[PDB]
RNA sequence: UGAAAUGAGCGGAGUAUUUGAGCUGCGCACGGCGCGCCGCACGCACUGGUUUCUUCUCCGUGAUGCUCCAUGUUGGCGAUGGAAAUGGGGUGCCCCCACCCGUCUUGAAACACGGACCAAGGAGUCAAACAGACGCGCAAGGGAGGAGAUAUGGUUGCCAGUACUUCUCUCGUACUGAAAGGGAGAUGCAAAAUGCAUCUGUGGUGUGCACACGUCAAAUCCGUUUGAUUUGCCCAACACC
RNA sequence: UGCAAGGCCGGAAAGAAAAGAAUUAGAGGCACCAAGUGGGCCUUCUUCGGUAAGCGGAGCAGGCGAUGCGGAAUGAACCGC
RNA sequence: UAAGCCCAAUUAGUGAUUGCCCAUUAUUCCUUUGGUAAGGGCGGAAACAAAUGGAGAAAGUGUAGCCCUUCCGAUGUAGAUGUGGCCUGGAGGUUAGGACGAAGCUUAUGGCGUGAGCCUAAGAUGGACCGGCCUCUAGUGCAGAUCUUGGUUGGCGUA
């Protein structure tokens, strides 16, 4: 494999053009921690501060015809512990 | 003083290279030693071995020997040293000596701070 | 591709593409393929003839 | 009957002013402007050289080795001191007297001495006053004669 | 001076340019010159034609200075000749004297143009040589 | 212990990585030694001549550029 | 990849830089690298060429050898036009077997004492290139010469003397030894003198 | 002040500021004239053609067309396992690189030397719409034994030195209608250097008419090299 | 993020410019019929004409910058704290990769041999003969060596060094024959079983650096310089004599 | 005055047309000093002995040996590279 | 109603000739390194103090490479060669350090170098020597020779 890359199937999207519709989008996966860690708007929103954290990335390309696309996270890997797991995918940035 | 800005450093690898199988015999130091076993792995470029240093992982020449802080490392022994770095004050900075003792050490921090040349490894309580 | 290279290269290339946009032209193009199918007719016939 | 380019051949690769440290090769050569080992840089081998060194207080002092006399040591080399406010461009064309290819390099020099000599004030301003308010055990005097 | 030597280089690759399958070993080939017309005939026939054999007759109890005879060419009489000599040395006039044996010469070959007229005090002199001198205004005069 | 008798597999690889070379130029090494006697003889002659006549021309060449 | 088979062949071993330790020798080199590339002499081009070569590549001239072919070179030369300058990359030796010589400008990297004291007695000079870099910058009005190498010793000995054809010196200390066997025909057999090539 | 030296190479170089900008407007004119004479050049050839073909059909004749005299060439293999006649040729037609492409004459010496090396190359005939693109967008001189990318006229006119060799289009016409300079111009570009076709190819083992790759695709070239430029 | 924005794109200027398409003039090509007649899809030249449709068109900034670095917007975090960031280091865990080293061998992960750990030690050395490459000195000459001499006939020592000397010795400047023994220039005139004369001279020919006369082509910032070539001399070399 | 040969003095030279009428990542030649190797093995076609052999033995050429990578699940030699 | 075999397609009688997935291959971009490398610059243009645009610019094989632009190659056993390549003991020079702590020793002490390695930090380590640079020199670099010597060790609280 090559983890630069990430695979994600996106519920009722199931056609080559389909997934075309997404390329740009921003993408997220949700985890927790252990112990509470700065967050965005730490300061001015403490309600924010939890042990929950995410990863974003970007939609890049379709994946084969079925729907699939490729994701690439900023920076670093998303972690193999994600696979089969639960991941966003936003509607922004918005072309419409 | 600031150093001058370079483009960004980029480290195209970070990770050293150890020798084989060192980790296995303690008498065998971590020090890079080139393969030559008529059957070693390493050598044959197997895909899950390690990988040997050669050419292509060279760094790039605009920013080489350039530490994070941004300066060049130029060690110094004595108050006189640091004259030598007046001038290009914002590209090298001065490394004192292991063994250079407490003593004569408090000069040499005294006058790099009034002729406001970097020390890496000064006193840090001073230039706040 | 290049707007700047393609003309660097060939400073005609802007008397073509304009000459492919009045090719492309649609009242040009139904014009002309009624013009050509009658002309080319009539000297299949005239030469038969 | 030996000109530079000779001496620069004789001394590039071992020379006491030069000071190759950590692969870095500098020079200690008190006529040199810059520290920097190169042929134009070495005030002590070229026939004539200036160099901007600094006086007591913000004077700047100009040392000039004209080629008049370069075969008597403590005559080689004649010291000019320019008083304190003087501007860098008159620190530069007095050096480009002698030496028009060290112009820009003494200008930034006279412009580092009067910084030098302005930090050097701010800094022991400020030591003078942290030090009136501790209590020394010793204080040395050196004797007068 | 050992650092500059072939070993320094050899340190850490095991064979030391020797090879895997031949080896360094002791002596291959035989000690010395062994086999010169076995399995070494080849190299000492294309190197050394000439070295096996006897020739001519021989000469007990050799002794070199009885046949001590060195030469020197008619060309080469200047080196003999101090310059003033030869400055003022003309054809039909006053010539300098060199005295072979004494500078360490037996014999008068006469190869070349003489570039300066002298007389010659020789052992022996070779008949052009003889001829060749008295032609350009020299002469050699027998001497022992 | 029997082994390999003979082979040519890979000669013509060596041969060509430094390649067949050419053979040299008819203009050199065009010796006549051991060629019919009576023509070399006769040229030997002609070419006695041949000299000769070319110290004389470049006499000639001399004195007419010193002349000129 | 590349199919690039026998590349490496091509490349030349070609040398920038001078093996010789002399600072005067690459001072030399310093001067007429600078003249290579600043003018459009062909004469600088090879005198810069000819500074880096070694020692056994800057083969010792004679002066009876220069004499002769300026005297080839003297005849059909205008007589209003002055002898070229004789440049030698190389030493200069003196030559008893020429008595008499003209007066030549000879500029070389070394002169015997006594092939110095002979061109000035026969009232030329001699030159240092420097001085010829002054007065012909470009090289006009020179005759470059080299020195003779086939001459030698090391020469005479290459190649394998037991050869047909060969007629090169054996590496033999012992002069009488190696004359019997394959040099004789009544001593098995002789190498063959010549051979047609 | 100014030096005197430095006041004369100001003065020279304001000469050649102005020289330069003369000769850019020039050769901008003498590449322009000459696109339009070969433009239309190739709309009355075509045109000719087509008439040709209607008066030859119209009285149940056949129009003969001419045998087409430039090919292209591409190498569709790697460099493994290649014998020595075939390595030979392929480093004559300048093709050791897969994907590596040339334009060649199409006469029966060049012919041979294609036949002898099928299985490795796959070639066919050019139209002007492939040496275009090809030029243009993959198109790299031998400048001091340099591969320089062609970006203006003046580089074309100086690596040729000829009056008929000014312009891309004129290098274009060269190869597209083979002229007297159509080795000169092919020699002077260094070998052309194509992507992977988009969409693959189908057998690069079989014969194109055997359904792979190989041979010679006639004019369906054009299109599996419009996937590669 | 404009630290030289070369732009059909940026800046000015003007409603023009000429590409193609239609429609057509003459000549010539082209096709069908057997001499010049008919046709001509609309090819070539007049850069033909008509502008009915379709286009934008032209001009513009050298470096007086040799090189490198240095110039946005909106929030979050950071207001000197055991702080916030980024990098490094440590340990674990996921998903994917990954046969044990050294060795001989065509072939080793091998049911082929040496292989429990660590420390210290452990293997191309010295001398002589020759050769080639490269550095240095001198050069038809180079160089010793042994030994003397005195600064030193002095000084614990530095000083077992350095400085100086050689009618010698040695390697070369000459080579050949088993030996007795002989022993090499050119040119001219002439053919004497040692022929005469002259001494600034490559023994001759072919190919051949530079340089000197010119002569063409390309490019110039118009000063030239990048090639090629004629002739002369040809250096080093190579080949015939 | 012919022939053979070595030269000298002149002439002419699409520098090689046209007819499919070559191409070149074509600097040609010349030396010097040396190392390792001199057990091989495999394969497409040709091919000898043998019932045959993962057997022995050759030819032309590729390959492994010396080399991994991507493929044929796995394989030194197969496919791709 | 193959996920088998033979053939044939690329979203399908609709209107045109690239379905999709994987390389140390190709194209292209960035970086390194070496060239039989290709070029340009190197006569400091002018002007410019601090308090409050900068720095450099070496005629150069090789360095932290004189600087900049450009093009091409880059794997490899045996083997060859190169390296202003690394390291060790000693000598001739030069320049420094040390009782305010030398050598040696210790490390989740980081930094630098493709690498051999270098350097700093800490020792709640040590107690007197020693570093850099040019040259000279040698008993100069260890993982394993059923290698030598010394110590240790699982087997084992076992037979
Ligand atoms: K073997
Ligand atoms: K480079
Ligand atoms: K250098
Ligand atoms: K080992
Ligand atoms: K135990
Ligand atoms: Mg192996
Ligand atoms: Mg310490
Ligand atoms: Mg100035
Ligand atoms: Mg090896
Ligand atoms: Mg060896
Ligand atoms: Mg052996
Ligand atoms: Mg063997
Ligand atoms: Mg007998
Ligand atoms: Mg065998
Ligand atoms: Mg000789
Ligand atoms: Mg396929
Ligand atoms: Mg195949
Ligand atoms: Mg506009
Ligand atoms: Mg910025
Ligand atoms: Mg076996
Ligand atoms: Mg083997
Ligand atoms: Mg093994
Ligand atoms: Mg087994
Ligand atoms: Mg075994
Ligand atoms: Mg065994
Ligand atoms: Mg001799
Ligand atoms: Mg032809
Ligand atoms: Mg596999
Ligand atoms: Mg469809
Ligand atoms: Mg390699
Ligand atoms: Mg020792
Ligand atoms: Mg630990
Ligand atoms: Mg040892
Ligand atoms: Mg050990
Ligand atoms: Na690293
Ligand atoms: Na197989
Ligand atoms: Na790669
Ligand atoms: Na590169």
């Amino acid at each position: 494999q090559t983890k630069q890359t990430a695979l994600v199937r996106v519920e009722n999207v199931n056609t080559r053009e389909d997934a075309t519709w997404y390329v740009g989008k921003r993408v997220c996966y949700v985890y927790h921690g252990k112990k509470v860690k700065r967050c965005v708007r730490w300061s001015k929103a403490p309600a924010r501060r939890s042990t929950t954290r995410a990863l974003w990335g970007r939609v890049t390309r379709p994946h084969g015809n079925a729907g699939m696309m490729r994701v690439k996270f900023n920076g670093a890997s998303v972690p193999a512990s994600a696979i089969g797991r639960r991941i966003r995918v936003y509607l922004y940035p918005s072309q419409i | 003083v600031k150093p001058t800005v370079s483009k960004a450093i980029v480290k195209k690898r970070t990770k050293r290279f150890t020798r084989h199988r060192y980790e296995l015999f303690p008498q065998l130091s971590s020090s890079w030693r080139k393969p030559r076993g008529e059957d070693s792995p390493v050598r044959r470029r197997y895909k899950g071995q390690k990988a040997m240093p050669n050419k292509g992982y060279g760094s790039d020449r605009a920013t080489k020997y350039i530490t994070p802080s941004g300066f060049r490392n130029f060690p110094i022994n004595n108050v006189e040293d640091l004259y030598m770095l007046v001038m290009q004050n914002r590209k090298y900075a001065g490394v004192i000596s292991h063994t250079v003792g407490a003593r004569k050490r408090k000069a040499i921090v005294r006058k790099a701070m009034e002729l406001d040349v970097r020390l890496a490894n000064g006193n840090a309580k001073l230039r706040k | 591709k290049n707007r700047r290279l393609r003309l660097r290269l060939n400073p005609y290339v802007k008397r073509e593409t304009a000459a492919a946009k009045g090719m492309r032209n649609v009242a040009n193009r139904d014009a002309r393929r009624k013009a050509k199918l009658a002309r080319v007719t009539k000297a299949k016939k005239a030469a038969t003839k | 009957s030996h000109s530079v380019d000779l001496q620069w051949v004789l001394v590039r690769q071992n020379s006491r002013f030069l000071q190759k440290r950590g692969g870095i090769r500098m020079s200690n050569d008190p006529f040199n402007n810059n520290g920097n080992w190169t042929k134009r840089h070495c005030g002590f081998l070229n026939e004539k050289a200036a160099v901007v060194k600094p006086a007591k207080g913000g004077a700047i002092c100009v040392t000039v080795k004209d080629g008049s006399s370069n075969n008597k040591p403590r005559q080689t080399y004649k010291k000019t001191v320019h008083a304190a406010g003087v501007r860098a461009s008159d620190v530069s064309r007095a050096v480009a007297a002698v030496r028009p290819d060290l112009a820009d390099v003494s200008f930034r020099r006279a412009r580092r001495m009067a910084c030098i000599a302005s930090r050097t004030a701010k800094v022991a301003a400020a030591r003078k006053a942290r030090s009136e308010k501790i209590k020394f055990s010793r204080k040395s005097a050196r004797a007068k004669r | 001076p050992t650092r500059f030597k072939k070993c320094r280089h050899q340190r850490g690759s095991t064979f030391c340019g020797y090879g895997r399958v031949g080896k360094h070993r002791k002596h291959e080939s035989g000690r010395g010159n062994a086999g010169g017309m076995h399995h070494h005939r080849i190299n000492f026939d294309k190197y050394h034609p000439g070295y096996f054999g006897k020739l001519g007759m021989d000469h007990y109890h050799r002794k070199k200075n009885p046949m001590w005879k060195p030469t020197i060419n008619l060309n080469n009489l200047s080196r003999l000749i101090a310059a003033e000599e030869a400055a003022k040395a003309a054809k039909g006039g006053t010539l300098p004297v060199v005295d072979l044996q004494s500078s360490g010469y037996a014999k008068l070959l006469g190869n070349g143009h003489i570039q300066v007229p002298c007389i010659v005090k020789a052992r022996y002199v070779s008949k052009l040589a003889d001829k060749k001198i008295r032609k350009a205004g020299g002469a050699v005069v027998l001497q022992a | 212990a029997k082994s390999k008798n003979h082979t040519n597999h890979n000669q013509s690889s060596k041969n060509h990585r430094n390649g067949i070379k050419g053979p040299v130029p008819l203009h050199l090494h065009n010796s006549k030694r051991g060629s019919w006697l009576p023509a070399l003889v006769n040229a030997r002659r002609v070419r006695k001549h041949n000299q000769k006549a070319a110290l004389k021309k470049r006499r000639e060449r001399i004195a007419a550029f010193a002349a000129k | 990849g590349v199919d690039l088979t026998g590349i490496s062949k091509k490349s030349r071993v070609i040398r920038h830089h001078t093996y010789s330790t002399n600072p005067y020798i690459k001072l030399l080199i310093k001067l007429y690298k600078f003249l290579a590339k600043r003018t459009s002499s062909g004469f600088n081009k090879v005198v810069y060429q000819r500074l880096i070569k070694s020692r056994s590549n800057r083969a010792p001239i004679s002066l009876s050898r220069i004499a002769v072919v300026m005297k080839r070179k003297a005849v059909f030369t205008a007589k209003s036009k002055a002898a070229p300058i004789a440049v030698v990359v190389g030493d200069v030796l003196d030559d008893v077997r020429m008595a008499r010589i003209p007066a030549m400008r000879v500029c070389a990297l070394r002169f015997s004492k006594s092939a110095r004291q002979s061109i000035v007695a026969a009232g030329g000079e001699c030159l240092t290139f420097d001085q010829l870099a002054m007065i012909a910058p470009t090289g006009k009005n020179t005759y470059l010469l080299r020195g003779r190498k086939s001459g030698r010793e090391s020469v005479r000995h290459f190649g394998a003397s037991g050869v047909p054809g060969s007629h090169s010196k054996p590496y033999a200390t012992n002069r009488g030894k190696e004359t019997k066997r394959g040099r004789r025909t009544g001593r098995s057999y002789k190498r063959k003198a010549f051979r047609h090539v | 002040k100014r030096a005197a030296f430095k006041q004369q190479q100001t003065e020279s170089f304001k000469k050649a500021v102005v020289a330069r900008k003369a000769a850019k407007a020039a050769l901008k004119k003498t590449a322009y004239l000459r696109a339009r004479k070969y433009s239309r050049e190739y709309r009355g050839a075509e045109k000719k053609l087509v008439t040709l073909r209607r008066q030859a059909a119209s009285h149940g004749n056949y129009y003969l067309e001419a045998k087409p005299k430039v090919a292209v060439v591409t190498r569709i293999r790697g460099i493994a396992k290649v014998n020595p006649k075939q390595r030979k040729i392929l480093q004559l037609l300048r093709l050791r690189q897969i994907f590596n492409t040339v334009f060649v004459k199409m006469n029966k010496p060049m012919e041979n030397m294609l036949r002898a090396v099928e299985p490795y190359i796959a070639y066919g005939y050019p139209s002007l719409a492939t040496v275009r693109a090809m030029v243009y967008k993959r198109g790299y001189l031998k400048i001091n034994g340099q591969r320089v990318k062609i970006t203006d006229n003046q580089m074309i006119k100086d690596k040729y030195n000829n009056v008929d060799i000014v312009c891309a289009e004129d290098m274009v016409n060269q190869i597209y209608t083979c002229g007297k300079h159509f080795r000169t111009v092919t020699h002077g570009m260094w070998p052309f250097k194509l992507a992977p076709p988009a969409g693959g190819m189908r057998q690069k083992r079989r014969h194109f008419v055997e359904g792979g790759d190989y041979g010679n695709r006639d004019t369906l070239i054009n299109r599996f090299l419009a996937r590669m430029i």
